[PDB]
DNA sequence: GTCAGCATCGCATCATACAGTCA
DNA sequence: TGACTGTATGATGACGATGCTGAC
């Protein structure tokens, strides 16, 4: 009903649509009528133009959250035109890790379960720089950049050491030190604006350090594995850790510490993999172990906006799908992992990768293509935006248009 | 690297907020009217409207209303910005001194969360004891009002619904009542809830749920006697209270709709509304009283007013007078009669305001004055769609234009009191003098009694107690009247000549050979008094009184050769009192001492045309704040004299110029003439205020324009205008242009209204061309409205529309050149376009077409189909470089008259702004920021050399130089990115760096390079390198341009120790306002000096600029400067102030 | 032979069970 | 002797590459 009548319009001008479906349409109507079918030319007539609501907005007239929204579906029409994989360029001992380059459109970096890490760029042809691990548990989880100089990154391994190093090889120090064996990281994230690095581990304790030493930070923040940590790029100040709990559990840091006491802590079922901050810092994407995607919002953390049910399941060897939002847009990218059970639109439910809207949950793009029919768990689109590298098992993946 | 200087000339003419109250006494009726980040206050008067006060802000007001908190003597003023600084300000007037006092203020906020689609809403409550604010969807902000919190404490709590159309508190309600309009799955309804801050919370409201509607767009609280609120949507306008409901669906208003309301009386009996297309309608309730009485209500009335400018605000005042605010044309006061006329309508106009905003183009062009012109054309969009001319100075036209050679000097005077005014003009040339009586435009010269033809005057016009006075070069000449007679005639002894002179109503001085002689007069002769000896040759002379006539004068202003040196002295008693050497062997020429708003001024104006100024005290007669300012070279003449309500200084040259006062500090606005030598002040009962010019080889005589500092000619197209540009050859512009057009049902379109284009001389039409729509077109009539697009050709003097050519059905014009190409000696006129369909939402096909214009027919020649929305279009070194959606194609013009293809880029999403600087290419992006390209003289491909990876939704693009580039985005932000000089690798050469950023509060719409300042002339070298203009979306006109490492360096400590005094409004902090601030992050500034923040410097008091320069030696380098840079910097400012 | 169809191997969670402390 | 939390062990679901056969 209203999603459909809510969609096209986007808004002004506010003329055309109004009737509210021809002011109720006797409630459906039922049998026949319309419906999702003709769903159709309405929405292939969408928005007019795009040249003539850039002019409305060149006029003042248009809001910019109007322009914005019928600017992402001058995206997605792109994204359709994305179905073709520029590149690919694997290695053994499959992928875990995943991180852009902040400033550059065209490197990205990987991660291994082996210790393996690969800095990746394009538009070169010049081969990727390359670091050689440990091999067994040498596994990456949480690879992130340093916002400071490029040519360096954070890490944190399997093997117990989140390490600040060169792609050159060369070890930068060390942040965090186990001295023991049984245990190890699973999460990792740091700041450019409040200067922290974070990370979480297997056990549910978590540290947090500056970028000098530092080490504030040790408190139990629940029982068992932390699968992931985010700090928010417009707040600083604020955290998120998602883990194995069945809870997300926010804090703040600063404040509030002495043990239960938090602020928010919102449960789930199932187990979780992501928290992911959104760009302007208030939603939250959770996404779960069994299908359901949710996402909270600033106003109330506890409540979530609503579910959006998506097959990615947990396994052993399948490297944790987490979902991402996509800069500049309300966009939501995510891997899929199909499943024998649940409630499915499109037989016959392939493996592919999967975009909503983060205002609606509607489904508005699928990206797939033959020759590769592994489950890609990682995506993240680029800080431009404009390409999308999934790592895929073994496989590399680079989404461009060209 | 990158040292930018950005200041307002032009500010904002377009109209954000309106509202109306007793902000400045209860007696008086107060306007406020928001511009943006102005603020400007009115008194309503008897059928006019008086400005007091004009203050700015470090913000877009996005709240603004008068409340008047109980016991509270007034009527504070509270203001929400758009980065969500609040503030309550209140007006304080201590004699000459206006000052706007902030009673609290704070930037309440929630740190994250994102802001709603339809804005902020801020709503005061009646009884003014909190504001409620919808920052955010989802939760309600509300700030306790008490004064204290002087910082603005405010706690949010949670909304459920989390879509809000309009909300507002209500009138007469036990409790704190809240009633907003939400939407759910199930529709749109109409909510209350009680907000009660013990416990800081909401409780259950008077009201159950409601199923209003299914548009409802905008609420309003009616007040007592009822309460409730009526509610109005679209197709129906709806009333709702407890119990009580009402409803009506003119079918007036489904055509259009209704944006705004405003309360006419207090009592809520009536309201005023507008829609998007100007349209005025009245709103009755009518009540009723069952018994004695009651309460209760009838339905509405709504009697449909007229039409007047398109309504973003309404506000009655009182007696029938409207005021309109718009941001899509002019705002307008508006009287509303009780009787139609011809056309129906109650409307009509008294007073309308320029508005330049949205403007969407502007070129800058050199007409008229012929070396440099000056002027700016702009445009204005929709109904209220124009072209605006914008030019500095004032300019004066020739009504009667008699030729003459060699004057010198000129005089006015009426003999017969009895008319009352000055007639029989007289001018005198070399040796000679020649009397002219006016009658009509006829001049010539005829014969006059006692009138002296031999002999030449420096002294004529009509004097007291009834006579004229005429002081030749051999003796001193005095005239009777009623006879016309020479009573009492004077001679110096030896016979000699007169050399300097001066003179005045009540009393006269004649100098000859040195001294100054001295004389006084007396009724019908003379008796002088004392004599003088002083020190050789004098310089010119002045009497000049000081005050209302007066007519006499203590004091006497002279010169000197030798020691150069414009003098004051005492009467009769002379004495030197102030010494005041000047510098050079130039010498002292036409003296004056003027008096405008109390203020005390004298002007002296040497060789050069320099002239120096002074701030003074009658009293002591002592002169201070020594300044002097130069232009041109010629001499130059000071006369002064009157005109409607200001007063006037001005000197004469090949610039000739004038000085007044504005808000108490002076003002120099150039004229646009080319020479003036004499010229008089002439006002005739056949020419009231007027004017008489006598140059060197005609005279000119005219009316004179408005009192501004910017001139602005206007031609309504009643269309929009959407691209423009110049064509010299043709002397005429070209003008992309629409008017909307709607079904006829009988095939065709039938149009709308007379406007542009369909009034054109001569005309033509687009002719097909392909598609291809053919094979039955299948789209519809559905989706009504239809936009027509046309070109206009404009004549440069006239403004008369030549020629109107009309686009294909469905086609968009959207960029616009005129250049000639190749081997081809014709200039043309290139319009590039795109087809707009329903049925798509990305434009597939548009067409770049080639016009030549030649005797109003406009032929066409090129005529090119592209696959793709040509968005931009430039001249490229005799070559046409243009962009198609993602691809940015090079044209190349050949001798078959055909277009030509050479080279492509593809690496784009959507290219919409294109810049050439000589063989480097910068190129805008909508998604993936800027590109820097180049080409190839023997390759022709296009090299990628650089780009800026961080991304940016831009609305305008310029190039500054060849390493410099200049952004504008959708946050209102300003940017500049570089190339890197250092060649060092390839990876640091591709990557342009972001090394400007600033907040401008306005959205660019337009850069163009060019100036509307003349050259020098002194003192060149200049001290600020390039020009570059913008225009905004809110009418506001401002400049960029680069500067040395000396002063940004310089100009931004300035800035800081400005930022500690000034006095802010609102208390908010220039770096917070001027602070890169978007949806994403909010970062310093950097690389960009706020020329607004500097030329502000020259308004503080003397004590303050002391309070600053005293200190600014605590980094003043050294060389032959220090402390002296006290009046450097005015001298620096002053610098500033005159390159736009 | 390139390609189809089974073994085989590469520390994730939910569920059992004993110690280890901590206090 | 309750609690909380940390130790070598097991069922298990079902992706990847790697690899070996037999049977076309």
């Amino acid at each position: 009903r209203n999603k459909r009548s809510r969609s096209p319009l986007e808004l002004e001008p506010e003329a055309k649509k109004l009737c509210a479906k021809g002011s109720g349409p006797s409630r459906r109507c039922d049998s026949d009528c319309l419906w999702v079918g003709l769903a159709g030319p309405q929405i292939l007539p969408p928005c007019r133009s795009i040249v003539r609501t850039l002019h409305q907005h060149k006029l003042g007239r248009a809001s910019w959250p109007s322009v914005q929204q019928g600017l992402q579906q001058s995206f997605l029409h792109t994204l359709d035109s994305y179905r073709i994989l520029q590149k690919a360029a694997p290695f053994d001992r499959r992928a875990t890790s995943l991180a852009w380059h902040p400033t550059h459109p065209s490197t990205v970096a990987v991660g291994s379960k082996g210790g393996d890490i690969m800095l990746w760029n394009f538009g070169i042809k010049d081969k990727p720089t390359f670091i050689k691990g440990i091999g067994a548990g040498g596994s990456i989880t949480g690879l992130k950049f340093n916002p400071l100089n490029t040519n360096q990154f954070y890490a944190s391994s399997m093997e117990g050491t989140t390490r600040l190093q060169d792609f050159k090889g060369n070890i930068l120090r060390v942040f965090a030190s186990s001295d023991t064996i049984n245990i190890w990281f699973c999460s990792l994230d740091v700041s450019a604006s409040s200067r922290m690095v974070v990370t979480g581990d297997n056990v549910g304790n978590v540290i947090l350090l500056n970028m000098d030493g530092k080490e504030l930070w040790n408190l139990r923040m629940h029982k068992k594995k932390v699968t992931h940590v985010a700090l928010n790029p417009c707040c600083d100040w604020f955290l998120a850790t998602a883990s194995v709990d069945q809870t997300v559990k926010i804090w703040d840091l600063r404040q509030v510490r002495g043990k239960a006491s938090f602020l928010y802590s919102l449960p789930h079922r199932h187990p979780v993999n992501a928290a992911c901050f959104s760009p302007d810092g208030a939603r939250l994407l959770t996404t779960d172990q069994k299908s359901e995607i949710r996402v909270y919002s600033a106003s109330q953390w506890d409540c979530p906006l609503g579910l959006i049910p998506h097959p990615h399941r947990h396994f052993q060897h399948l490297t944790p799908i987490k979902a991402a939002w996509h800069p500049r847009y309300n966009l939501i990218v995510v891997g899929r992992y199909p499943d024998p059970n649940f409630k499915s639109c499109t037989p016959y439910e392939l493996r592919t990768i999967d975009v909503f809207d983060g205002n609606s949950g509607k489904m508005m793009c699928q990206l797939y293509d033959p020759e590769s029919s592994g489950i890609s768990s990682l995506n993240e689109f680029n800080p431009m935006g404009d390409t999308l590298a999934s790592a895929m098992g073994y496989h590399i993946l680079i989404w461009s248009e060209q | 690297h990158s040292y930018n200087y950005v200041v307002t000339a032009q500010k904002p003419t377009a109209v954000n907020g309106c509202v109306t109250g007793h902000f400045t006494s209860a007696e008086d009726l107060n306007l406020l009217i928001a511009k943006n980040t102005r603020l400007e206050i009115y008194v309503v008067t008897a059928e006019g409207l008086r400005p007091v006060k004009e203050v700015g802000m470090y913000g877009k007001i996005a709240v603004m209303e008068l409340f008047r908190p109980k016991g509270e003597s007034k009527d504070l003023l509270f203001i929400l910005t758009a980065k969500y600084n609040a503030c309550i300000l209140e007006y304080k007037q201590s004699g000459e001194s206006i000052d706007i006092i902030t009673r609290a203020h704070g930037n309440v906020q929630d740190r994250i969360g994102r802001p709603s689609e339809t804005g902020i809403i801020g709503i005061i409550d009646p009884e003014c004891r909190m504001i409620g604010l919808r920052l955010y969807d989802g939760l309600f902000k509300v700030i306790p009002l008490d004064r204290d919190n002087k910082e603005l404490k405010a706690f949010n709590i949670r909304l459920e619904e989390l879509h809000v159309i309009d909300v507002k508190f209500l009138y007469g309600c036990q409790a704190p009542t809240i009633c907003f309009v939400y939407q759910d799955p199930q529709g749109r309804h109409v909510k209350t809830y009680e907000v009660s801050l013990r416990e800081k919370e909401f409780n259950k409201g008077p009201w159950k749920q409601e199923n209003v509607e299914a548009e409802a767009s905008m609420v309003i609280a009616v007040p007592e006697p009822f309460g409730g609120a009526i509610i109005i949507g679209q197709e129906s306008i709806t009333y709702h209270n407890g119990d009580k409901y009402l409803a009506i669906a003119p079918p007036i208003i489904k055509q259009s709709t209704i944006v705004c309301h405003n309360r006419v009386d207090p009592n809520g009996s009536r309201y005023l509304l507008g829609d998007m297309e100007g349209r005025l309608f009245m709103l009755l309730l009518e009540k009723e009283e069952q018994m004695d009485g009651t309460v209760t209500l009838k339905d509405l009335r709504v009697e449909l007013l007229g039409e007047t400018s398109i309504a973003e605000c309404l506000t009655y005042l009182d007696n029938g007078v409207v005021f309109v605010g718009s941001r899509l044309g002019d705002s307008q006061l508006v009287k509303l009669n009780v009787d139609s006329n011809e056309q129906g309508s109650y409307v009509v106009a008294m007073e309308t305001f320029t508005n330049l905003g949205p403007i969407v183009d502007m070129c800058v062009v050199d007409l008229e004055r012929q070396g440099q012109g000056q002027l700016v054309t702009c445009s204005g969009a929709f109904k209220e769609g124009s072209l605006r001319i914008i030019r500095n100075g004032i300019g004066i036209h020739e009504h009667a234009s008699i030729d003459l050679p060699g004057i010198k000097g000129l005089w006015p005077l009426r003999s017969d009191p009895n008319r009352e005014t000055d007639d029989t003009l007289v001018l005198s040339f070399v040796g000679q003098t020649r009397v002219l009586m006016l009658n009509g435009e006829e001049v010539e010269e005829t014969e006059l009694m006692g009138f002296v033809d031999d002999q030449q005057t420096f002294f004529c016009g009509n004097v007291a107690h009834q006579q004229l006075i005429q002081i030749t070069s051999a003796s001193v000449r005095l005239v009777s009247q009623e006879p016309k007679a020479l009573v009492s005639e004077w001679k110096e002894p030896q016979a000699k000549n007169i050399s300097v002179a001066s003179c005045n109503s009540s009393q006269v001085v004649v100098a000859v050979g040195r001294a100054l002689y001295y004389l006084q007069i007396h009724p019908q002769e003379l008796r002088q008094i004392s004599h003088t000896e002083m020190e050789h040759e004098v310089a010119c002379l002045d009497i000049t009184p000081l005050g209302d006539s007066n007519g006499l004068s203590p004091l006497c202003a002279i010169g000197l050769w030798t020691d150069i040196s414009a003098r004051i002295l005492k009467l009769p008693s002379f004495e030197l009192l102030h010494k005041e050497m000047l510098g050079g062997e130039i010498i002292p020429r036409s003296i004056l001492m003027t008096t405008f708003e109390s203020s005390h001024y004298l002007l002296c104006a040497l060789g050069d045309g320099a002239l120096f100024y002074f701030g003074l005290n009658i009293e002591t007669g002592l002169l201070s704040d020594r300044k002097k300012v130069t232009l041109g070279t010629q001499p130059t003449v000071l006369r002064t004299f009157r005109s409607l309500s200001t007063t006037n200084v001005f000197a004469c040259s090949d610039r000739p110029t004038v000085i007044y006062s504005s808000n108490h500090k002076l003002v120099f606005s150039n004229v646009n003439l080319k020479e003036v030598n004499y010229m008089c002040p002439l006002n005739s009962d056949g020419y009231p205020d007027s004017l008489a010019l006598a140059n060197n080889s005609t005279l000119t005589i005219g009316t004179i324009d408005e009192i501004q500092k910017l001139h602005i000619r206007t031609v309504p197209l009643y269309e929009s205008p959407r691209k423009i540009c110049y064509q010299e050859v043709s002397q005429c512009f070209g003008v992309l242009s629409s008017r909307i057009e709607v079904q006829d049902t009988s095939g065709g379109t039938t149009a709308l209204r007379p406007s542009a284009s369909t009034q054109a001389l001569s005309s033509s039409v687009s002719s097909s061309k392909l598609f291809s729509s053919s094979t039955a077109p299948h789209e519809t009539s559905f989706g009504e409205e239809v936009e027509v697009h046309n070109l206009l050709i404009i004549d440069q003097h006239t403004f008369e529309v030549l020629h109107a050519h009309q686009f294909l059905q469905n086609e968009y014009a959207l960029s616009l050149v005129s250049c000639k190409l190749g081997k081809d000696p014709n200039t043309y006129f290139i319009v590039g376009t795109a087809m707009v369909y329903p049925e798509e939402a990305e434009p597939k096909q548009g067409r770049i077409v080639v016009f030549q214009y030649s005797d109003g027919k406009l032929q066409t020649v090129a005529e090119k189909e592209v696959k793709g929305a040509v968005y931009s279009m430039v001249e490229f070194n005799g070559k046409l470089l243009a962009s198609i959606n993602s691809t940015v194609r090079l044209y190349e013009w050949t001798t078959e008259k055909e277009l030509r293809t050479e080279c492509n880029h593809y690496n784009n999403i959507m290219a919409l702004y294109l810049k050439t600087k000589g063989d480097f290419i910068l190129v805008g992006d909508l998604m993936r920021s800027v590109l820097l390209l180049a080409y190839k003289p023997m390759e022709g491909n296009f090299e990628e050399i650089a780009r800026d990876f961080n991304p940016n939704w831009m609305s305008a693009v310029e190039i500054l130089d060849d390493d410099n580039f200049l952004g504008a985005e959708n946050a209102f932000n300003l940017f500049v990115c570089q190339k890197d000089s250092a060649a060092t690798t390839d990876e640091e050469r591709q990557h342009l760096q972001e090394v400007g950023l600033f907040h401008l509060g306005e959205f660019v719409n337009v850069f163009c390079h060019g100036s509307l300042v003349m050259q020098n002339l002194g003192e060149t070298s200049t001290p600020t390198q390039g020009s570059v203009l913008f225009g905004t979306v809110n009418g506001m006109i401002g400049l960029v341009t680069s500067l040395s490492e000396s002063w940004y360096n310089l100009l931004l400590d300035m800035q800081n120790r400005l930022n500690k005094v000034i006095k802010s409004v609102g208390k908010i902090e220039h770096s917070f306002w001027r602070s890169f601030h978007t949806e994403r992050k909010t970062e310093p500034a950097t690389g960009f000096i706020d020329g607004d923040l500097i030329e502000s410097f020259l308004d503080i008091s003397r004590p303050k600029m002391q309070e600053v320069v005293a200190n600014l030696q605590y980094d003043d380098g050294s060389g032959m400067k220090r402390e002296a840079t006290a009046d450097d910097l005015i001298k620096v400012v002053e610098e500033l102030t005159r390159i736009h």
